[PDB]
């Protein structure tokens, strides 16, 4: 079971960025994703999930109108879209397939 | 939200030292809690399920345990590997939410 | 007396909500005044933790309870006074719960997510 993500991201301020977490080794449509954002030095916040079967979604009140969450079925791949980008400044983004098998990190600077 | 209170947030140990790390939760979670480790890489594990049941592969020297609303990860004999970052976590409730992580450091 | 024979259709005697007293004032041939024979998917007597019964007079006899723990039976000896310092009561070792594994182990939820009309769980 492999959770491979994206990035380096590298974006500008007031942009949107897209990361992607293309699954493996087991059926994408029968878990959730989840993804979590860790600035550095720091902790770790759920950002929310998706159920790529429905495309079902929830958020955490917090990532609302920042995050949006993404799933594509024919190539069991995974996004998060971050949008209007400001003073950041860099955080890592995980998904992880119901927390037991956790992606590798996505830096976004 | 359910509030997670990790302690210490750091700690200083020696090689085959036995070492507790603590999340006490705000609200009952029942026994709904993971722990999870960080490598330095970044690379996050999940070892520990339903507060005590140890996930596959992980080694025995590690188990978790709850006595009233504090749930513990134990290390019984360290190891150069486990001086890393960890992080408890409850799905009790639906704002997921993370203990604030411990550093275990050699002392 | 009180006795439940070839009971299929039951899986608890709950029903009997308020049962409290069985006096044995009359007994089933062989002095008993509780007896429970092939029911073959009793599980439950009465909730132990909840429910109180006493029983005066008469031995228990259980036969043929495939579903039904010896641990329960041993439960009512307890609560009816059916004493152990008294004479006999007719139990099987062989026929009671014999096709029943009884509590055992604990399965735990790895996983529990909710949605407004759904539920996920590991």
């Amino acid at each position: 079971v492999q959770l491979q993500q994206s990035g380096p991201e590298l974006v500008k301020p007031g942009a949107l960025v897209k990361i992607s977490c293309k699954a493996s080794g087991y059926t994408f449509t029968n878990y959730d994703i989840h993804w979590v954002k860790q600035r550095p030095g720091q902790g770790l916040e759920w950002i929310g999930w998706i159920y790529p079967g429905d495309g079902s979604t929830k958020y955490n009140e917090k990532f609302k109108g920042k995050a949006t969450l993404t799933a594509d079925k024919s190539s069991s791949t995974a996004y998060m879209h971050l949008s209007s980008l400001t003073s950041e400044k860099s955080a890592v983004y995980f998904c992880a397939r119901e927390w037991a098998y956790w992606g590798q990190g996505t830096l976004v600077t | 939200d359910i509030q997670m209170t990790q302690s210490p947030s750091s700690l200083s140990a020696s090689l085959g030292e036995r070492v507790s790390l603590t999340c006490r939760a705000s609200q009952d979670i029942g026994g709904n809690l993971y722990w999870l480790q960080q490598g330095p890489d970044g690379t996050i594990k999940r070892l520990i399920y339903a507060t005590s049941s140890l996930d596959s592969g992980v080694p025995k020297r590690f188990s978790g345990s709850r006595s009233g609303s504090d749930y513990s990860l134990t290390i019984s004999s360290l190891e150069s590997e486990d001086f890393v970052d960890y992080y408890c976590l409850q799905y009790s409730s639906s704002p997921w939410t993370f203990g604030g992580g411990t550093k275990l450091e050699i002392k | 007396y009180l006795k439940i024979r070839r009971s299929y259709a039951l899986v608890s005697l709950s029903f009997f909500r308020k049962l409290r007293l069985i006096r044995g004032e009359t007994l089933e041939i062989g002095n008993y005044s509780f007896y429970a024979l092939d029911n073959q998917n009793l599980r439950q007597l009465w909730d132990w933790s909840k429910h109180n019964l006493t029983i005066t007079q008469g031995k228990l006899f259980f036969h043929y309870n495939p579903k039904l723990c010896l641990s329960e039976i041993h439960k009512m000896e307890e609560v009816s006074g059916t004493k152990g310092r008294q004479e006999r009561n007719d139990i099987a070792l062989k026929t009671n719960g014999d096709q029943a594994s009884c509590e055992n182990e604990l399965l735990k939820f790895s996983y529990i997510r909710t949605s407004f009309d759904k539920i996920l769980l590991r």
